[PDB]
């Protein structure tokens, strides 16, 4: 039972083994945060485009709700999986176009010949909140986007899991999952400390409180099993940097193809605009079949790895 | 406007990214060699296939990562 | 200019490469007996992606040190 | 200079080749399966041409580090 | 002012990265023993994920060598 | 200057001559294989020669990476 | 002038890194068994743990040269 | 000064080196399944002279380079 | 001055390094073989001991030139 | 200068060493079935030893590249 | 003293450590098969034991070059 | 003075990896000969002919070692 | 002047280690063979010890080369 607005996200879910009955749901977490990151890591507003013209013709489809057949990959879904798909599509490519507006820079480098968007060398133009090939801020800011993503999710799971413990009656659990959320923090506290920063005799009071407050529940779930999980915790803690890396190779991709296309026309033809164009889409396209595979998995990965492993199932 | 250095950091990073996209190809050969045999066997375990052979690609992923990170340092 | 700079460029380079090399061989094999496990029994996906997922702690420890070599550059 | 830029080529050279050894490793396995799958059923084709042009992503990474690092020339 | 530095942090990466190496090395063999295990009988759970737990203590000396170098850094 | 112009060759050297192996390395199996299936079927020779022309896009983009660094040089 | 110390930590680098990818090379195949043994009997336990544990000394005498040369300066 | 020519014969050297180890890797494989045919069916001769010499398309871009390289020291 | 302490620390490590390495190499195969004449009969435990632990020798050899070359230092 | 012909040394020395590798893997593979054909029948032996000699072209190629090199000394 | 010292040491360790490797790699798969003919025959040790022995002088070349650059140095 | 050194680097590392190349191929090429023995004590000569046969390449490493020495 | 001593005697450790590698590959397969053959007849020694020792003549090859540079020397 969700709101109609998580109702396709439940394919996702359900996609896996069912929960274990008398357990949270984590059907409304997907909408709230696969399209943010998916847009995020995308921010390609001409491949957003794209998606929508492909979603189109799944509407279309819809439409003509007689079953889709891939013989290519024996897939079939004829009203539902494809209707869930459409919401879905719809409701990440959204997000695909407003991050893309931070993203600013538009199918690739195209500023060359006409610019649309302004570097801050432009104040005239429309300005780009976040310059992404620039990389004194934009790699330390989206890094830091990151890490607050996965920290927010850290937080999430385990205060789940205590609450699941409490609830269950299963205070195993609850001990390791508030130890975890201790243990984490004082983690993140460290590594803080460790970025270089003054102060830090307030920080190793909060990760002295981290480590006893994880000390208490190794001395409850003792046996073998605590300091290794809490490891592959921060290393799921690190996991999320992810959605920064995939972005920037899709925003190198097609700046990078731009680049050749505007070499092709500006430098040496003055008038194969319209080929370099072409050729530069042919590239594009090549790019975005090899690429959207991965970038739409990376998040989903991300997601069913991560938060759904703490989380239960 | 540095020196040899930046010659050194471009070597790093092309490093980095060579070694880690070496990585990501040693595990999708093994990978998506039991992923044909899979479609080739059953036909229905595409999605399966799928998941496990694009999974590593956050090795060369990562050390893109780090090659950009180094370019920001150049 | 200092040499140190890119030198240390190189080491965190090379930390990052092989330890994405390691996880590779690792993920080789396991994904191969994961992928026969899932063919077989249709069941083993939990268990088969926590062994695939497990050995990431090797790029998870090369990018950490990578990165205190940055904060040190 | 140019010290630099030849440190630079050296470094392109080096993420060029080693993505395209990469790729060659993959490729090598998935196109023996691929190739016993066609001649076995020969309607595999098309999963055998996706399987085997997937991992072309590597070479696609390291021809656009070392664009990058040209740039920089 | 000098490159002494830069040549820690090399010898840190390649302590760091063949220890890692050596790690996914032998973490490929255990865990496809493990997985093929599991899917046998998957009471040997513990087994399994105890031996390929065991070869992370590679890691961890080349951890603990690559945080001594960063201490004399 | 004479090192710049020496570096960029060893550059474009290590491109052509790791894409070459990485080729190689595909080659091998694929040959392997496209050869084993002539001989059983002996008439999926297109296919098979087309998976085995198909990997050579590594030392055609190796070739160009080296063709780009003769021409700064 | 003088790079001994750097140099110094690129040995050690290279001494426990080596020593860690021997050992995991050995660790590798000995896991593999040990597993498929314990698999079949489930009290083969201790001979499975001995044979693992074993090559282990390499990293011993690889982290004791790294100690000398760390006390070396 | 020297430096060039020293360095452009390195150059030169890699990369006929790994294109001819790359070509050996591949004609392996190829060879061995090719004296596998034309020992089981001994009409398949063209097809294996055919395979095996269509690696050498590799050592052939190494050679180029290699000449490139010589006519421009 | 020079490069005399740090590149005598260079080859320790890489006579340490080697040795052990060959040592894994040698002790994967070795033990895996023990351990399955364990598991047949569990009566060739002294013979699996001795085989194991006789390339030793190696990582012993190399311990020997490092304590040289330390003496040296 | 005082560098130029000991690195022209090194180049050709290199290209000869890895093209004898590379012939040299192709052979071991290639051999290797001509005997197994030889030791089914006799008759193989034109064939084989074609097969066998064919990929004695890259280390004659490694050679030639040396003696160019050689002549520039 | 000084850059010869550390390069002669560096050479050194190369002769022996490579040495070593070599040893390990023939006596992995000699004392597997040595192994396995133990726990059939039992009767074998002397046969076994000999072609065990027999790779040590590699071992032994490489400790006697080791020495000759002692006694030079 | 460091033609000299660099040239004895050349030379030994020609010699060293044609050694090993021949080193790979003698592998395979005795196992097979071995393995062909047991039956093929009439057909030892083709064995040990097939055997031989690679040390061309340490012939050029040797030769291509000798011209560098003449060169040192 | 010095300082090409080191470098010569990088080289012959160079070609005494690599020739022991290439003989430790081959006899680690040509002893497997002869342990097998010994195991099946026990009468065939002589002919499994002379292919054994047959590829010895690398490292004796390898030694004359380093006896050359330490006259040399």
């Amino acid at each position: 039972d969700n709101p109609p607005w998580a109702k396709p996200f439940e394919l996702l879910v359900s996609f896996l083994n069912t929960p274990k009955y008398g357990t949270f749901d984590p059907t409304p977490v997907v909408p709230v945060f696969f399209p943010f990151w998916f847009g995020m890591i995308v921010g390609d507003i001409g491949y957003a485009l794209l998606f929508y013209l492909v979603g189109r013709w799944l509407s279309g489809y819809v439409k003509r709700n007689e079953p889709l057949v891939i013989d290519l990959f024996a897939l079939k879904l004829k009203p539902q999986v494809i209707g869930k798909l459409v919401h879905i599509l719809n409701w990440m490519v959204f997000w695909t176009v407003v991050w893309g507006v931070i993203y600013g820079e538009f199918f690739g480098t195209f500023l060359e010949h006409l610019g649309v968007f302004g570097t801050p060398e432009h104040p005239g133009l429309i300005p780009i909140l976040i310059h992404r090939i620039d990389t004194a801020k934009t790699a330390n800011l989206l890094i830091l986007l990151s890490v607050a993503f996965g920290v927010v999710l850290v937080f999430f799971g385990l205060a789940l899991r205590a609450y699941l413990g409490l609830k269950h009656r299963h205070m195993a659990h609850f001990w390791e999952g508030v130890g975890y959320l201790g243990g984490l923090v004082g983690v993140l506290a460290l590594a803080a400390s460790y970025l270089g920063n003054l102060q830090a005799g307030w920080l190793q009071g909060l990760m002295y409180l981290g480590f006893g407050v994880f000390l208490l529940a190794v001395l409850m779930s003792r046996i073998w099993l605590m300091i290794p999980e809490i490891f592959t915790q921060a290393g799921h803690i690190l996991s999320h940097i992810r959605i920064y890396a995939v972005g920037a190779a899709g925003g190198i991709l097609a700046g990078l193809l731009t680049d050749v296309g505007f070499a092709l026309a500006e430098r040496l033809g003055l008038l194969g605009v319209l080929l370099g164009l072409l050729v530069a889409g042919v590239l594009h396209l090549l790019i975005l079949l090899l690429t959207t595979l991965g970038h739409m998995l990376q998040p989903i990965r991300l997601l069913w790895v991560e938060f759904f492993t703490k989380f239960g199932f | 406007s540095g020196g040899l250095d930046r010659g050194l950091i471009a070597v790093g990073m092309g490093l980095a990214v060579g070694l880690a996209a070496l990585g990501t190809g040693v595990a999708q050969a093994r990978i998506g060699a039991a992923g044909v045999g899979a479609i080739a066997e059953d036909r229905s375990n595409f999605g399966t296939a799928l998941i496990f052979l694009l999974l590593p690609e956050t090795l060369v992923i990562f050390g893109l990562l780090i090659a950009f990170i180094l370019n920001g340092r150049l």
